[PDB]
């Protein structure tokens, strides 16, 4: 009956809320539950079980991260060189910080490998360039 | 049989069958913690300084005491002007000696401080431990951290409470907690901490796989195949490359402007510079132990010392007869070695224009060099008919070890940090691991392609090795495989491939990360 | 034949199907070390020996040079402990200490784990329900401020490799702050988080304009509450706001004139406190945004 | 407090507009902004469609903007477990009664060999992979009476939408078991809840809309 | 669109004897298949 009481408590506490927050919960609940269940299974009894799958990095997860990064770039929030045009010569509904094993550190935009149409590497340090 | 010959030869030869360092270290540790702890941590700076200064004065080293006073005066000039002026015997010194300083601290902070001091006992923490025991007394408390807006101070100010024994005894918390706004058992605590800490060591390795590492790659464009050598600074802030056009170029690895000590070049905006003066292709470069000096050698037979503060040459060394192929600083940066076409190895010091030691014994040109981590031995390798490695003594100048077994041109040499292992690679793709003391080969690693392995690097603990080859790959090896729980050798942990970029340099940082460099060629 | 089958899985190749277990990748000694460290860390006995075993475990995890293979497991353990034990102050404090010890090891590369580490810290800092009379408030507020400091350090350290970490942390803290419906503790944590993440400029440019409205909106309704608990919460909120404002920097009656102008700008309570501080450069810094 | 709520929402909107320009690409202050501040039967489906796109659009956009607390993950794990347990409990009862690179899905097995052959001869075909997946999805099967089919497809879809409200549908998911409420059949002679409707799905007891409106 | 792939006429017909040398076991191809099968056998024996 305690579960019902907690449900009622949350229902009463829902008087102060925001609709977008409810939408976010509705969107992310399934993936959050899956990840939480896996994590709980891993550390059962506060002992490192030696039978659960190991935590390893994979290429598909990093591909998903790259897709999310390109989506973020389309909003004009950051600059990245992950697009295929730069060099020419499940669908989890959770924020990236829920999957630490798929994140790639960032490079300084001025030091990124970006190529023009011809095939030459563009120099990003326009301040220090001089004309012959 | 060689054993018979050696036994006969041996038989025929009659062979019978001080305080400033500690203060700076403590200050550097203090500013690293969270801003909460720093308020209580700063209280330890003044007592330590005053007691160290008084001890140095009493011991008779008045010069050292004066040096300490003048060096640190700027730090406390804005708080204790009167005390510093007095320190320039009166009853103040007697009162300081009689009454031991009282400093309040929290229990968790005390534990962290004691653990940190124990961790660096031989590095300079023993001095602070002794000073704190003798001239100071800590009244540990279970309260929370004291801050102008923390729970403890707010509670004391709001509820109009009273000071405690620790708060009773020129900055005093009374001015803060008043309306106008325990002891310690060191020594015992130290053995006690050591006993507790000794219980958490790892003493085995069974099963599992190798260590995972990350890698960052720097690529150079539009070189047109004129780059001959590469090198990073010890802190990975600068990169230098020598070319076949006789000049050298240094860059900032982060793109920030480079700085020159010359006043006429005040605040100039450039992130790469050129060092000119060689009249032949440059084959070697070496950053000194930030780096302020640089060495280079070329095919014209000269070694040049450059300055990274004014960007100009300082001295020329003219000991060689023919091309010089490699040049290397010592492990600590006062001695350097060189070797080239005339089949000789020379050791220099930067204070003398002539080589202090000359090492004869090779029969062909030298193609590799390496120093021992202790700075008293050097390694060299020759090519062609005589493919052998030799270990020389810098004190006497004689050879003490020879390693044989290579069948191809030797390209790289490397010595482990522990000082007991040596690595070498050739153009056949092989990597050898040698035992220095016994002069015996331990094992061979395979997997690299033919062409050459220009560089090698050892992990911090000497348990992992990384190599880069001209076949556009970076590979990681396990020196010792894990104990079993009951074309490529099975000890290769990983292998990465580059996009048509031969690797000319690999380096291990403090972490499990490396930095590589190379030149990109579209063809 | 002698090649370990788990190397292909370690390489991350997609064609691989065999999934190694924990027993295949980590050595037995490391497993024993992990279990020992976890057992020592989660001891609730107030006996001095257990506290000291805890301290030794923390020091070992902080200074051991061979824990490269246990970083994901440490992060996941911290996350799980924070997630499933929100009603135990002791466990939260131990998890905060463990997180502090992990990021201070100089032989570990923590760049790709920054957001994962920051999420539990944020949860501990800005959660309505912590633990479960004055001692409880002391513990809760100490935990909140410790979490704020840890978040400050994390943001300062790994803010460059992670491009959007600082803006997101500042936005979350600010959004949680600009909501009168929250209890005083949540607002205290939110203002501390804004000050810790955004920096002095973010404070000066996002909090100062609205302090006048915030005063009459929240502080005065609470100020009329004579309850000692209400008094303590009011004092804590005001002190946190004062510290955040003072973070920007850290002669006759001109100081009085500036203080009165600040009172006009910031508000009665906060303005009076700033005027009482008797600081001229600080007052100039605050008034520099008066037009805004 | 409605006026206060609106005032604070507008204030936060203004502050967020101001903050958006405070950080550069490297997580550092943009001095230009600082100096600037220093200066003195389809129409309803379409209506449902556009609504769902708008809601999800902002939902995904929130990933790159905000953090969220971990104070609700435990409940989600427990809630899903209860639903999974309920699903299995309902299972073992009805079953016995009834007795290339892209992530295409489970259907790909039904065309694995075809998907292999098409790519090898990708020169003859002229569609795009995105269209081909759309073409494959469109042609892939959905699974005496006219209107029975789509009505049932609509009926089960609305039922699933009801299940989508897992935040509130848990108490009434399963029928009122006699053990829980032994007087239910004595008091309520018509046991009918989400469980009852689910039981009826495979037994053909739906004729008109008004029937379910009464339910 | 899809049907263009299967354009080859042999996907649905059964070769007839009357047409001539329509056997799908031409020596010119059987020579290579036998050699490959022999190669696999040797590899299996070495492994075995």
């Amino acid at each position: 009956i305690n579960g019902m009481a907690l449900v009622g408590e949350e229902a009463a506490e829902q008087t102060y809320e925001d609709e977008a927050y409810k939408i976010w919960k509705q969107v992310t609940k399934k993936d959050r539950a899956l990840i939480a269940k896996e994590r709980y299974q891993l550390f059962a009894n506060n002992k490192l079980n030696v039978e659960e799958p190991a935590l390893l990095r994979t290429k598909a997860g990093m591909r998903r991260f790259l897709k999310s990064r390109r989506e973020a770039e389309a909003l004009g929030l950051i600059k990245t060189a992950y697009s295929d045009s730069s060099v020419t010569s499940a669908d989890r509904a959770v924020p990236s910080y829920y999957e630490p094993q798929t994140i790639i550190p960032d490079i300084d935009p001025k030091l990124q490998w970006v190529e023009d149409g011809e095939g030459q590497v563009i120099n990003q340090f326009e301040d220090m360039l001089q004309l012959v | 049989n060689l054993n018979q010959i050696v036994t006969d030869y041996l038989k025929k030869k009659g062979f019978t069958r001080k305080y400033l360092k500690a203060f700076l270290l403590l200050k550097n540790w203090i500013d690293n913690n969270l801003d909460i702890y720093k308020f209580e941590l700063r209280k330890l700076l003044w007592p330590v300084f005053v007691y160290s200064y008084l001890e140095l004065v009493s011991q008779g080293y008045v010069d050292d005491a004066k040096h300490l006073l003048e060096t640190l005066r700027s730090h406390f000039e804005a708080v204790h002007q009167d005390q510093l002026a007095l320190l320039d015997e009166n009853h103040t010194t007697r009162l300081y000696r009689e009454n031991k300083y009282r400093i309040p601290l929290n229990q968790s902070l005390s534990g962290n401080l004691f653990h940190f001091l124990e961790r660096e006992a031989d590095n300079g923490g023993a001095t602070i431990i002794y000073i704190l025991q003798t001239h100071c007394s800590v009244e540990t408390s279970a309260r929370g951290p004291i801050e102008p807006y923390s729970f403890e101070a707010i509670y004391r100010r709001a509820r109009n409470l009273d000071l405690d024994e620790a708060d009773a005894h020129g900055v005093t918390n009374r001015d803060v907690l008043d309306t106008s706004a325990r002891a310690r058992d060191v020594v015992m605590e130290m053995q006690k901490v050591r006993e507790n800490r000794d219980r958490f060591v790892i003493e085995g390795r069974t099963g599992g796989i190798g260590i995972p590492v990350s890698a960052c790659m720097f690529t150079f464009h539009n070189t047109l195949g004129t780059v001959s050598c590469m090198d990073f600074s010890n802190d990975h802030k600068l990169v230098a490359v020598g070319t076949m056009d006789s000049y050298i170029r240094v860059w900032s690895l982060d793109g920030k402007p480079l700085k020159s000590a010359l006043e006429n070049e005040k605040n100039l905006k450039v992130n790469n510079r050129k060092l000119i003066g060689h009249s032949g292709p440059v084959y070697g470069v070496s950053f000194s132990d930030s780096s302020k000096l640089l060495l280079s050698c070329s095919a014209d037979g000269q070694i040049r010392l450059w300055s990274l503060e004014i960007w100009a040459c300082l001295c020329i060394y003219k000991a060689h007869d023919g091309p010089v192929f490699r040049v290397l600083w010592g492990p600590h940066g006062h001695y350097f070695a060189s070797a080239g076409w005339d089949k000789t190895v020379r050791v220099f010091t930067q204070d003398h224009a002539s080589a202090v030691r000359i090492m004869v014994g090779h029969d062909t040109s030298i193609s590799a060099l390496a120093w021992h981590p202790n700075g008293t031995y050097v390694f060299s390798a020759s090519d062609e008919m005589d493919k052998s490695i030799r270990m020389w003594s810098v004190i006497t100048g004689n050879c003490v070890r020879i390693f044989t077994g290579h069948t191809h041109y030797i390209t790289a040499l490397e010595c482990a940090h522990n000082g007991k292992i040596l690595a070498s690679a050739d153009t056949g793709g092989n990597i050898f691991i040698w035992d220095i003391e016994k002069g015996t080969l331990i094992k061979k690693c395979r997997g690299h392609g033919k062409g050459g392995i220009p560089s090698l690097s050892f992990s911090a603990e000497s348990n992992v090795l990384v190599s880069g080859g001209l076949d556009c790959t970076v590979r990681v090896w396990d020196i010792e495989l894990p104990a079993d729980p009951n074309q490529i050798t099975p000890d290769q942990i990983s292998a990465f491939a580059t996009k048509k970029t031969p690797v000319l340099k690999v380096r291990f940082t403090r972490m499990n990360l490396i930095v590589a460099g190379g030149c990109y060629d579209p063809e | 034949p002698g090649a370990n089958p788990a190397l292909a899985a370690l390489a991350g190749n997609d064609n691989v199907s065999f999934r190694p277990s924990v027993k295949h990748v980590i050595s037995k000694e490391l497993i024993l070390y992990f279990d020992k460290i976890q057992a020592a860390i989660l001891d609730d006995d107030p006996d001095e020996e257990k506290m000291r075993l805890r301290q030794a475990a923390l020091e070992s995890v902080r200074s051991d040079p061979g824990l490269h293979q246990l970083l994901p497991y440490f992060v996941n353990f911290i996350t799980n402990q924070v997630t499933h034990h929100l009603d135990d102050l002791f466990i939260l404090r131990q998890m905060m200490e463990l997180a502090e010890a992990v990021v201070q090891n100089p032989t570990l590369f923590i760049d790709p784990y920054a957001s994962a580490l920051a999420a539990p810290v944020l949860t501990c800092l800005m959660s309505r329900k912590l633990g479960k009379i004055d001692s409880t408030l002391r513990e809760q507020y100490s935990l909140r401020e410790l979490a704020a400091s840890l978040l400050s350090m994390i943001a300062r350290k790994y803010g460059a490799s992670n491009a959007l970490l600082r803006p997101k942390l500042t936005r979350t803290c600010l959004k949680h702050f600009l909501d009168p419906t929250r209890p005083p503790a949540v607002l205290f944590g939110a203002i501390s988080g804004v000050a810790a993440s955004g920096g002095p400029e973010a404070v000066r440019v996002l909090v100062l304009p609205n302090l006048k409205t915030f005063d009459s909106a929240v502080l005065q309704p609470l100020r009329e509450k004579a309850g000692p608990v209400a008094e303590l919460e009011y004092e804590m909120l005001v002190g946190g706001i004062v510290k955040a404002v003072q973070s920007i920097v850290g002669n006759g009656a001109d100081l009085t004139r500036e203080g009165e102008q600040v009172i006009e700008f910031l508000g009665p309570i906060v303005g009076q406190r700033i005027a009482q501080l008797r600081n001229h450069t600080l007052n100039r810094s605050i008034l520099e945004v008066r037009h805004l | 407090i409605d006026h206060r709520r609106a005032l604070f929402a507008d204030l936060f909107r203004r502050a967020d507009e101001r903050l958006n320009l405070l950080f550069d690409e490297r997580g550092e202050y943009n001095l230009s902004a600082i100096e600037s501040f220093k200066r003195p039967t389809e129409d309803a489906r379409k209506e449902l469609e556009q609504a769902r796109i708008a809601t999800e659009e902002i939902a995904k956009r929130s990933f790159h903007t905000l953090f969220y607390t971990l104070e609700h993950d435990r409940t989600a794990m427990l809630e899903q477990q209860q639903l999974e347990e309920s699903e299995k409990q309902l299972q073992a009862e009805m079953d016995k009664a009834g007795s290339s690179s892209a992530n295409l899905g489970a259907s790909s097995l039904t065309l694995k060999h075809l998907i292999a052959r098409i790519d090898q001869k990708r020169e003859r075909v002229r569609a795009s992979d995105a269209e081909l997946r759309s073409l494959m999805n469109e042609v892939r099967k959905n699974r005496e009476n006219i209107g029975q089919e789509e009505l049932y497809e609509a009926l089960e879809k609305v039922l699933s939408e009801l299940k989508a409200h897992t935040e509130y549908s848990t108490p009434f998911l399963q029928r009122v078991s006699k053990r829980e409420a032994p007087d239910y059949y004595t008091f309520i002679k018509q046991p009918m809840d989400l469980g009852t409707m689910t039981k009826k799905l495979k037994s053909l007891q739906y004729k008109s809309k008004a029937e379910f409106v009464y339910d | 669109q899809i049907g263009a792939v299967f354009d080859d006429e042999g996907i649905t017909k059964c070769p007839r004897v009357e047409d001539g040398d329509t056997s799908i076991f031409g020596r010119e191809i059987m020579a290579e298949l036998i050699k490959r099968e022999k190669e696999a056998w040797d590899e299996e024996v070495e492994e075995e």
